[PDB]
RNA sequence: AAACUUGAGUGCAGAAGAGGAAAGUGGAAUUCCAUGUGUAGCGGUGAAAUGCGCAGAGAUAUGGAGGAACACCAGUGGCGAAGGCGACUUUCUGGUCUGUAACUGACGCUGAUGUGCGAAAGCGUGGGGAUCAAACAGGAUUAGAUACCCUGGUAGUCCACGCCGUAAACGAUGAGUGCUAAGUGUUAGGGGGUUUCCGCCCCUUAGUGCUGCAGCUAACGCAUUAAGCACUCCGCCUGGGGAGUA
């Protein structure tokens, strides 16, 4: 359970989520930006994932699960802003996916926005 | 879903944010943002494909 | 012509008891309504107040308290409606030069005796000591520009 | 000729790094190659030899 | 009453195609459920709130069920009479184009009345119901709302069978056959010429675009895909409202 995970992140038009786990996904720490005080819409921001990410990741302290290999599902503004915060807790990240659901053209999405 | 080692974060973002722009995933889920009409994505193919 | 370009600055001429630049734009700043002399007199009388509480000569302790004066972090207003619209900017080298001279007079007017004989000279000790009023709200800027860091 | 669907080492220089379908635009191949390439890189998709994304 | 072969049609030989219909197969995503692990928000906006969550939410991982569409290829490309048609496979079936000239010998064209197809939204009888979503409910905005925005949501959207027969159903241009500068992309062939180690060049046929003379137009513009020059036949107009109404 050492130094062995999969780091989860998906960044959405709102609200940088990060959840780190490990290799065969158990869900072993996570934070949001709703979890440091960004009530709404603050959350939209590259700066939201610098503290986002590595309050998930230093408050992790059960296994030392110190690697990470992250994963990018999701568009948004904070997206490549919170891997460059990642080594702010420096985790060594040796492995970036963009793992992102795109359809096959499968499902009507919603109504245009006027 | 490319590994980039022996080196920095700093640059494999620069790997990793051209090996996204090559990529239908940022122009493919702002294009399903919101449901176009079945008829004005022909249009939009036109305009994106006679400006070249 | 604030936009045919940038207007030309001019030259200033250095004080010459302390052979600085630094002390005749604290003159012209402390001048109320034109009056040189009447002035220039009280800063040459701030001074030896600041060499009687401090063995230094205050043309080492000028440029060291206004150290404490000086912000590195401001905010200027960008128009962008339904944001935030206040962009946390650092500072050019020209106004960081003015905006201490500015706190450290507009402070040195709000003390408890009336001379500034000595309203200046207080302040002057508690900027070189990194206290009073005129160091205080440089950290007031420091926990405003530094507490809407998402513009950088 | 005609495209084989099973011969896979000339019909994956001509799948994407992901999986995807290059276009004629940037392979240079022509009009009826191209169609009778992409009724047989869908049939490859199909029976495993070829995945839809990697 | 005969004779002819160009028009028209059948042969023979090649092609190209999201042309239809029926039955199968497949993957990504959406939603819901079940479970593991795990902890405070998630969601949403110009800002918030309604809503959801401590009866474990979201996030993450595996598995399941179900409905709907078919990313990339994908292009001022293809096909069809129009509406239209986009995963893949098989069966059944329609049309066009090219080339050869064997054959039939004007068999042609247009077509009132008639008879059939005809997007969506509708209606009927049943199914199915995942997303989306009129009506409807609630929260914000505003000067004000029944609008815009947000959460939720029914008919519908989907299938089968009968209807309905209307659209800015538009190239706002009926069909057929000739004739009249050229230049240029591209699609489906054919014959050449080199040869290419499969790639060009020239000529021709049928599509599909963009430029542009003559000519035409009231002017914009159109111009071998005419709105040019002709001939045939059909539909239709003759001031605006009243009215596509009694």
């Amino acid at each position: 359970n050492i130094e062995n995970g999969v780091a989860h992140i998906r960044s959405t038009f709102n609200n940088t989520i990060v959840t780190i786990t490990d290799e065969f996904g158990n869900a072993l720490s996570w934070s949001s930006a709703g979890a440091l005080g960004f009530k709404g819409s603050k959350k939209s921001t590259p700066f939201a994932a610098q503290m986002a990410s590595e309050t998930a990741s230093k408050s992790a302290m059960e296994h030392g699960l110190k690697t990470v290999e992250v994963t990018v599902k999701g568009p948004g503004p904070g997206r490549e802003s919170a891997i460059r915060a990642l080594q702010s807790a420096g985790l060594e990240v040796t492995a970036i996916r963009d793992v992102t659901p795109v359809p096959h053209n499968g499902c009507r999405p919603p109504k245009r926005r006027r | 879903t490319v590994v980039r080692k022996n080196e920095s974060l700093e640059d494999a973002l620069r790997r990793f944010k051209r090996s996204v722009s090559k990529s239908g995933t940022i122009q493919e889920v702002r294009k399903r943002e919101f449901y176009e009409k079945p008829s004005v994505k022909r249009k939009k193919k036109s305009e994106a494909a006679r400006k070249r | 012509m604030p936009r045919k370009g940038s207007v030309p600055k001019r030259d200033v001429l250095p004080d010459p008891i302390h052979n600085s630049k630094l002390v005749t734009k604290l003159i012209n700043k402390i001048m109320l309504d034109g009056k040189r002399g009447t002035a220039q007199r009280i800063l040459y009388s701030a001074f030896d107040l600041v060499e009687q509480r401090s063995g230094r000569d205050a043309l080492e302790v000028f440029e060291e308290a206004i150290n404490n004066i000086m912000p590195v972090l401001e905010v200027k207003a960008r128009r962008v409606g339904g944001s935030n619209y206040q962009v946390p900017v650092e500072v050019r080298p020209e106004r960081r030069t003015t905006l201490g001279l500015r706190w450290l007079v507009n402070y040195a007017r709000l003390r408890g005796e009336k001379t500034m004989e000595d309203r200046l000279a207080n302040e002057i000790l508690d900027a070189a000591n990194n206290t009073g009023g005129a160091v205080k709200k440089r950290e007031d800027t420091h926990k405003m520009a530094e507490a809407n860091k998402a513009f950088a | 000729t005609h495209i084989d669907y099973k011969d896979t080492e000339l019909l994956k220089r001509f799948i994407s790094e992901r999986g995807k379908i290059l276009p004629r635009r940037v392979t240079g191949t022509s009009a009826k190659y191209q169609r009778m390439l992409t009724t047989a890189i869908k049939r490859s998709r199909h029976m495993a030899l070829l995945p839809y994304v990697k």
